[PDB]
């Protein structure tokens, strides 16, 4: 038999900045959003779901400097918490 | 030690895995057995461009993301310097990969120049636009066009500008 | 003195369905997304932050029927957890 | 009892408020003292339309949302049957309200017909579009155009269609 499913579900997008705005990149150190995401992933994947981690990445950008940006979570259809359970 | 497959990623112990299984009920995404699962990830990074500035430092981002997603248990495809059409072709091929059937999730990473409308392909100019829209990424990976990933987390990471603005306003204390 | 602030921050949007898709409404019972949001707010505002609540609303739509929809969280720039602390 | 100001909304006890203050550190939005704060909320609901079907049942949504936001401590403005331009005017007026200065947050509720591009005003037709874009709602409420709400949660709820599609695909077991 056939069953219905939602056409769009279980998505989460994480963008480097808000709409209209630039995102920064160092020529030897790499992009700040990318480096920050890795750092938070390495630290928090064990204890936090990806949505929580993404919020924490955002919080790390809260205090603006000369090169400011605010990473944005977009089009979220996660119905459950996504834990990475690293090591498992 | 960071010598293992997870590298610098802090491990979740079995006690931690039980506490998370307890603090939240059946509101966690199921993970497949480590012995059998075939997790896939795709990074598309544009550094060399025809008509716009070179994205110097992108290689550091490629290295970091590739190693990170591997640490988390994903097999990583790395594609470089593609046009919007090439990105679409690769995304379509990625959605068709049989491993997704024996996977519990996926990660998609896009690293390029971008504008308000979307992500810049290698051939982008103001005269001749070459843009992949975020909307199209979702369409190609949804239940219609990627049934293998039904009910499974699809995480999309984008490093890109979304316009010319600095993202700041002034205020006094 | 003048200080920099992020132009866009501390936003969360919650839409009744995914892009391209319809949302449902009963002529006497009202809109299902709206009724579901109130119910979850009443129940969970005491214990969960709004992002958590929104995810739970989404989860309640998980099993599709004849009138299916998937509420979507959009353009999130919350840097902290927003607790309503009802009664306070 | 639901006789109090919070109605059917389950209360957070002082013990619960301390546990939340403990489980998460300085990662919660500060709330202002109940005695002095002036929380504001705005509902824009379109039910009667010129050229598109009547949104029968909307009154139940208005009642529910109005009472809910009041229960949570917000003073609620209810505006009905507005064109996209009227919505913009009201949003602009809402962003200028002095109470936001002595508030810790806000809620914006839009309830109308909608298309892929945005929310339908009262005068909407396929021939003559009358649409308010989600993008414009954000712009009007950001730090540039609403400095009073800087660092404060702005929750936007939208009940509306986003196209004609049923949102479903078939699969076999
Ligand atoms: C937008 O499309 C891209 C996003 C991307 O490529 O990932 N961003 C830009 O093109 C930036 C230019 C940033 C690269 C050049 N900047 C530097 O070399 C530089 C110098 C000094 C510092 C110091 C600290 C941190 C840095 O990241 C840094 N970078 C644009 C900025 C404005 C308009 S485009
Ligand atoms: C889209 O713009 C709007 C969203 C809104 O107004 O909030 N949605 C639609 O216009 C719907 C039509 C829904 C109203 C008419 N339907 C009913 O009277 C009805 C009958 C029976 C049931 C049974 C269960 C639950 C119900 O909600 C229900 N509703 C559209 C649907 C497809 C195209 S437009």
């Amino acid at each position: 038999a056939i069953k219905k499913a939602h056409i769009e579900k279980d998505f989460i997008a994480f963008c480097s900045s808000t709409p209209d705005n630039v995102s920064w990149r160092h020529p030897t150190m790499g992009s700040v959003f990318i480096g920050r995401l890795i750092e938070h992933m390495q630290e928090y994947a064990c204890s936090c779901d990806v949505e929580e981690i993404f919020r924490k990445v955002r919080f790390s950008f809260e205090q603006p400097d000369g090169r400011a940006q605010m990473p944005t979570t977009e089009r979220v259809t996660l119905t459950r918490c996504f834990y990475l359970f690293p090591g498992h | 030690t960071s010598s293992g497959s997870e590298g610098n990623v802090k491990l979740c112990s079995l006690e931690e895995a039980q506490r998370i299984w307890k603090q939240k009920s059946a509101e966690i995404y199921p993970i497949m057995d480590k012995s059998s699962r075939t997790r896939l990830a795709l990074i598309i990074c544009n550094e060399e461009f025809d008509s716009i500035p070179r994205r110097t430092g992108a290689e550091v981002d490629i290295t970091g993301m590739t190693m990170l997603l591997q640490n988390l248990g994903y097999s990583v495809d790395v594609k470089k310097n593609l046009t919007a059409s090439d990105m679409t072709t690769e995304l379509e091929a990625f959605a068709h990969r049989p491993e997704h059937k024996t996977s519990d999730s996926t990660f998609l990473v896009f690293m390029s120049h971008g504008i308000r409308e979307g992500i810049c392909g290698k051939k982008h100019s103001e005269q001749v636009p070459d843009i992949l829209q975020l909307n199209a990424i979702f369409n190609m990976l949804n239940t219609k066009n990627c049934p293998s990933l039904k009910d499974k987390p699809k995480v999309i990471i984008i490093q890109a500008c979304r316009g010319d603005s600095p993202g700041v306003v002034w205020f006094k204390d």
